[PDB]
């Protein structure tokens, strides 16, 4: 979906996250057994800005400006 | 940019709540990824929404 | 069923590997066998405390060499000591040939099997071997149904397992047809490890032993003048030292037969037998008097 | 956190409670959430706080966002 990234850590507080680290070992490690890249499952983390209209708590559909260049951060090329 | 689309850590830099609209955060926004809080300025108005499953089940 | 069949990762002991060693240079060419004392736990983590030899027959390893009657009388004795335990596979030597069973050595398999379904057979070619390391591989035949429908992934689940190329693809085949070679590994205690680690009871005599002196006197005198004829070779290396590419100098002039290297050597190798000489004896004059 | 909840407790607005717990949710550690609300409860807390730092919004806030806004290219699973 090329949508979910692995934070080394949390940015927001710089504090590190359990999830994230627990997933890594287990993942490291396939040798032995096979199954346990599952896990990493764990490290994989949204990352998105939703607004959120607070008066029921849904989701709105409105537009924010992002300046920036189009192009590049168009989704990453097709084949 | 439309909402609910993925903004990357360096695009949340340049990241701005248009003055059009009629939401502005209750309070700055985070400026990193996350959920974010809107008021909404008129909330008598109809909204175009999209219902949350979590909505339906409460 | 769902028998994982996971194969025989051997941990040999250390005592088991000497042993076999010893056995096997001895019948050198000729193919030596016997059989491995062991126990098997888990399903694929076989243990093998020891070995007990066959005496050598005329047939080169063969299902006759199996004798019941020189079996039964060996393992009634290792009762008494305590010794007797499980057959979990046989050893041989392939020496005259690198690792791999030949068409008699699965016949021979073949018996093992039934006796004991997780029997190996473990090769010890002890001569040829290209590594340092003793080339030892470790087989298990594998039966021809399971192979057809391709169950072979299903044998080699929970072991990382280990690559035999040197034949290539003949190699392969040949291994994948017997039974998949595992890797083999050594659990050795600290008692054993200590035991032969000395090996010299007149260490304490000989380093306070020196040498008879007449024999120093003529050895420095060998020495310095030997190095003087030594050191007018190296005159003549350094006349050159101009030709173009240092490489190019030891073609076109014939610059190997370098009496730099020779001289530095004879200095260091006279240098330290001198430094032990003084320590010597001037240690013993003033401990014992 | 427990007394930044209780000052929150009269400064109490739709909007304003959804802001704290929906920023403390999605950093903090799974284990500090749940401790967490158990002490609430015991302030006496009312269930709406609670149903905030279960987890439950934004968990399903996420299904539907990567849901829609797939970019998969197939050919490269085939």
């Amino acid at each position: 979906g090329r949508n979910v990234t692995i934070q080394l850590e949390n940015a927001d507080t710089g504090t590190l996250d359990t999830k994230s680290v627990v997933g890594l070992v287990m993942f490291s490690q396939f040798w032995y057994w096979f199954p346990l890249a599952h896990f990493l499952s764990l490290s994989f983390t949204p990352t998105t800005v939703i607004g959120i209209r607070g008066s029921d708590q849904a989701i709105p559909k409105f537009q924010m400006n992002c300046y920036a260049k189009e192009d590049a951060f168009s989704y990453p090329r097709m084949y | 940019v439309d909402n609910m689309t993925r903004i990357l850590p360096q695009q949340s830099r340049y990241i701005s709540f248009i003055k059009d609209d009629r939401f502005v955060p209750v309070r700055k926004f985070k400026g990193n990824n996350g959920v974010v809080v809107l008021r909404d300025r008129e909330p008598k108005e109809p909204v175009a929404l999209i219902e949350t499953v979590r909505q339906m089940k409460d | 069923t769902g028998r994982d069949d996971t194969k025989e990762t051997v941990y040999i002991s250390s005592i088991a590997l000497l042993k076999m060693l010893k056995h096997g240079r001895a019948g050198v060419p000729m193919e030596v066998m016997g059989l491995m004392l062991g126990e098997f736990v888990d399903d694929y983590t076989v243990n093998v405390v020891d070995v007990f030899a066959m005496p050598q027959s005329g047939t080169g390893v063969s299902v006759e060499a199996v004798d019941d009657v020189f079996q039964a009388k060996m393992m009634d004795m290792l009762k008494q000591t305590g010794r007797d335990q499980m057959v979990v596979g046989w050893y041989h030597s392939h020496p005259g040939f690198g690792c791999w069973l030949s068409s008699v050595d699965v016949n021979t398999q073949k018996s093992f099997e039934q006796l004991n379904s997780r029997a190996v057979a473990v090769v010890v070619d002890p001569i040829q071997s290209v590594k340092g390391k003793v080339v030892i591989d470790a087989f298990r035949l594998i039966d021809t149904g399971a192979l057809i429908n391709n169950l072979e992934p299903r044998q080699t689940t929970s072991n990382t397992g280990l690559l035999n190329k040197a034949n290539i693809q003949a190699l392969i085949h040949g291994l994948n047809r017997h039974y998949y070679s595992l890797n083999i590994d050594y659990h050795k205690t600290a008692k054993e490890t200590k035991m032969l680690m000395n090996l010299h009871k007149e260490q304490w005599q000989s380093g306070l032993k020196m040498y008879d002196y007449e024999e120093k006197e003529e050895s420095n005198l060998a020495a310095t003048k030997s190095m003087v004829k030594i050191a007018e070779q190296y005159s003549k290396r350094i006349e050159e030292e101009k030709e173009l590419t240092e490489e190019e100098l030891k073609t076109r002039y014939v610059g190997r037969q370098d009496p730099k290297k020779h001289l530095s050597e004879t200095a260091d190798e006279t240098l330290e037998n001198n430094i032990v000489s003084v320590l010597t004896a001037g240690v013993n004059s003033v401990a014992i008097k | 956190a427990l007394q930044l909840f209780k000052k929150l407790k009269e400064e109490n607005d739709e909007g304003l409670s959804a802001q704290i717990a929906f920023d403390l949710v999605s950093s903090a550690s799974q284990q500090l959430l749940e401790i967490l609300v158990t002490e609430l409860t015991a302030q006496g807390y009312d269930p709406a706080l609670l149903n905030i730092l279960s987890g439950l919004p934004t968990c399903d806030y996420y299904n539907t966002f990567l849901l829609n806004n797939k970019n998969i290219d197939i050919g490269l699973l085939n």
